Formats: C-alpha cells, sequence, structure tokens
C-alpha cells in the first residue's frame, strides 16, 4: 500500500542526487545540456537555457525538484522500446563490444556531472559483472533495466 | 553504477 519496491522510491530521490550536486535540488545548465556529451555529443548549454528558463518555475537560476521531469514530459508522448533501450545502451558502452569498458563511465559519468577515475566506476562495473571481469556485457546490464 | 544509472542516462531520450 505504502511501498511495492524501495527502489522505484528511495532510489528515484538516488538518482536526483547524480545530478544535483548541490544537495538543495538544483543543477547548472551546464550538466543538463551535457546529457547529449554521453551519448558522445555535443553539449546544448544555449539550448537548455531554453529549457532550464521554462522550468525554472521557482526561478532557481538552475533547475528545482518538481519541475525537472516537465523537460522530460514535451517529448515523453509514447516511449520506445530498444530506441529508447539504445539511448543508455550504446550511450553507456564506449565500445559495444559484447562488453562494456571500465573506464567508460569515469568518461561518461565524469561527462554525467560526477567527475571520477575507472577506481569509482570500478564499483559501479562491478555491481554488472557477478564474475569480476572489470567489463559490462549485453546480459548484465540488461538485468538493470527490468530492475532500474 | 550500473544498476541504479540506468535511469539516469536514460533522461537523455526526450532532447537525443
Amino acid at each position: 500500500a505504502d511501498q511495492l519496491t524501495e527502489e522505484q522510491i528511495a532510489e528515484f530521490k538516488e538518482a536526483f542526487s547524480l545530478f544535483d550536486k548541490d544537495g538543495d535540488g538544483t543543477i547548472t545548465t551546464k550538466e543538463l545540456g551535457t546529457v547529449m556529451r554521453s551519448l558522445g555529443q555535443n553539449p546544448t548549454e544555449a539550448e537548455l537555457q531554453d529549457m532550464i528558463n521554462e522550468v525554472d518555475a521557482d526561478g532557481n537560476g538552475t533547475i528545482d525538484f518538481p519541475e525537472f521531469l516537465t523537460m522530460m514530459a514535451r517529448k515523453m508522448k509514447d516511449t520506445d522500446s530498444e530506441e529508447e533501450i539504445r539511448e543508455a545502451f550504446r550511450v553507456f558502452d564506449k565500445d559495444g563490444n559484447g562488453y562494456i569498458s571500465a573506464a567508460e563511465l569515469r568518461h561518461v559519468m565524469t561527462n554525467l556531472g560526477e567527475k571520477l577515475t575507472d577506481e569509482e566506476v570500478d564499483e559501479m562495473i562491478r555491481e554488472a559483472d557477478i564474475d569480476g571481469d572489470g567489463q559490462v556485457n549485453y546480459e548484465e546490464f540488461v538485468q538493470m533495466m527490468t530492475a532500474k | 553504477t550500473f544498476k541504479e544509472v540506468a535511469n539516469a542516462v536514460k533522461i537523455s531520450a526526450s532532447l537525443m
């Protein structure tokens, strides 16, 4: 009645803590635009001001807690399967050869606003590797979406 | 994190 799985309620406020470095519930517009750069893309500093500007209802200069999902709200019209999966898979796997590279999240996660080396990611990759191989195949990270 | 981070990297499917 109150809780089904603690991950969908507690770990969500764990995900918000990933971007919001201040802990007050606000991140810089430089980070959000970096979402493309995880795909090994281009940072939308100027365009995310076009989204921070509209979502800063409580005008944080940055972005607040409730108006965060509203930017995702416009494009959240009917989600796709493997297209939305690849929007996290090839976005995650810097190589994509049946295994995910170790030094990838230090590359990507750093781009996601948490500057760290493979060491910190190693615990992050170890979670995907039950055999402790230091890399992530399709089957282990797959498991992570059936249980986000 | 490989397990929880999925919801974090997946939030880039709206603008990208």
